[PDB]
């Protein structure tokens, strides 16, 4: 299945972004949208613990999941 | 179209020459490359969502 | 939308691509889309020390933002056609 | 009762402004206009790395590089 | 406006300016309005920091229009 | 839009760019492509701005503060 | 209001600067909604040093910084 749909239905779960910049981010995904925008909670970035984030789409590399991440959704 | 490619095994080149293999899952338009059992040898993830962006290169083993 | 068309006239074509990254990359032109994506077969290496980390696989898919030249010779490509298309859009 | 930035942008019109470009240039001078893309008039622009020239008449500049607008 | 004044030049010698000093100089066989290219019996110059390497391709250079910069005559 | 940047304004916010620079300010205003107005400007790249506008095409990343 | 500037100094003299830095002084023959500028000109403006004089030229409309008159 499509990235995008993959994604839509892992709301709740947890993951792994990478950024261009090179920043790790921790967290709970909340929302995702067609540009792939991103909203997280429960969120800890690394070079800092945050309430809720938001990550354009265009500056992600990419997204570590959870292995669970199949069965969840699907 | 990457369509033949699709559950089969895979070598991924990334624009900064990185190298990843892994089991291609699913792609998009946009070449979003959703991916499975990944290692760049280190394993990575059991699963992994990767930007079109970032490939240059992805190649049939 | 015309580069498109020129690469379908060039299918099952040898071709040497290099992409932006130092990587150079020889084979046969298969398939073509409209991002310019191309898909070879038979890859094989033109280059030593640019040549990357492959040996086993035979097709790959390229993205099309990531290649600089693509190589050609004169024989595969009507230039008055071109030109007169080039001149049509 | 929300406050749009292209609002923001529009009443800076024949002010002072300083545009701050995603690298470490800059340009200050008098805002003449803008459009939907926010690419910029600017007249008499000082050019800045983080001063490169005075610049006389208009600039168009690109809207695609910018980063910040700064009102005076 | 400015892609036709390119039409202008065509089975004109041209010489091209691209993105990490690389310098091509060929005959314009043709171009797409993102300036993609075709040039035939093409000398290009890459500057490497100061010296200076050059590769021919005398039958037919496609060129990604991305990484071109400028587009004038030698 | 996913973010509902409402309940952000008149609240601080952490705002980082494309091409390498952080901006932290107090939410006045936005627009649907997220492009920012922001108060008590101060640029990380100490540097201090006041009123400002930030392009929503470049905005990168927004937490609070 | 952009674009009744192009239209504006067609034919007047222009420094055109890239993402680069470089930077091209000439005559605007014309210029598109993607930034596509028309100039065939110096790509020197002094005291740094002249690097190219180029009589006619066409300027990429991805790299543009500004177009600006003197």
């Amino acid at each position: 299945m499509l990235p995008l749909s993959l994604l839509k239905t892992a709301q709740n779960h947890p993951m792994l972004v990478e950024l261009k910049n090179g920043e790790t981010y921790n967290g709970h995904l909340v929302s995702c949208d067609n540009w792939m925008n991103i909203n997280l909670r429960e969120v800890i970035c690394t070079s800092w613990r945050m309430p809720e984030c938001y990550i354009r789409g265009s500056t992600i590399k990419y997204l570590r999941i959870p292995d669970e991440i199949i069965d969840m959704v699907k | 179209a990457l369509e033949n490619y699709i559950n089969r095994t895979v070598a991924v080149i990334t624009s900064d020459g990185r190298m990843i293999v892994g089991t291609l899952k699913g792609f998009d338009q946009t070449i979003n490359l959703i991916l499975d059992e990944s290692h760049e040898e280190q394993v990575v993830l059991g699963l992994y969502i990767v930007r079109g962006d970032n490939v240059a290169v992805i190649g049939e083993i | 939308m015309l580069f498109y068309s020129f690469f379908k006239s060039l299918v099952g074509k040898d071709v040497v691509v290099e992409l932006k990254n130092d990587l150079s990359i020889c084979g046969t032109l298969h398939s073509v889309d409209q991002y310019l994506n191309i898909k070879l077969t038979d890859i094989s290496v033109t280059d030593p020390e640019k040549y990357p980390h492959m040996l086993s696989v035979k097709n790959c898919f390229i993205r099309g933002s990531v290649v600089r030249y693509v190589q050609l010779p004169a024989d595969e490509v009507d230039t008055q056609l071109l030109q007169d298309a080039a001149r049509k859009e | 009762s929300q406050l749009l930035p292209l609002e923001l942008v529009d009443k800076c019109i024949g002010s002072r402004i300083h545009i701050v470009m995603k690298s470490d240039k800059e340009i200050v001078g008098t805002l003449l206009g803008f459009d939907d893309f926010v690419n910029m008039v600017l007249e008499d622009v000082t050019e800045f790395e983080i001063r490169r020239i005075t610049k006389l008449d208009q600039i168009l500049l690109n809207g695609n590089n910018i980063t910040m607008l700064v009102p005076g | 406006e400015p892609l036709d004044l390119i039409r202008l030049s065509l089975d004109e010698r041209i010489y091209v300016k691209m993105r990490n000093d690389r310098e091509l100089r060929g005959r314009l066989h043709a171009y797409d309005q993102h300036l993609n290219m075709i040039l035939g019996d093409v000398e290009e110059t890459v500057t490497t920091i100061i010296y200076k390497s050059t590769k021919r391709n005398i039958p037919m250079l496609f060129v990604r229009g991305d990484g071109v910069v400028l587009v004038a005559p030698p | 839009s996913i973010l509902d940047l409402s309940k952000y304004i008149d609240k601080t916010i952490r705002v980082k760019f494309q091409g390498g620079r952080e901006a932290s300010g107090i939410l006045k205003g936005f627009d649907p492509l997220l492009n920012l107005v922001l108060d008590g400007t101060i640029e990380y790249m100490t540097r201090q701005l006041g009123l400002v506008v930030c392009r929503g095409t470049s905005v990168v990343l927004i937490c609070p503060q | 209001t952009p674009s009744d500037f192009l239209k504006q100094i067609i034919g007047r003299p222009v420094v055109v600067k890239l993402n680069s830095g470089v930077d091209y002084r000439g005559v605007l023959a014309c210029l598109d909604g993607y930034m596509n500028i028309a100039l065939e000109q110096t790509e020197e403006y002094v005291n740094g040093q002249l690097k190219n004089k180029y009589g006619d030229a066409f300027i990429r409309g991805n790299n543009v910084l500004y177009i600006s008159t003197q």
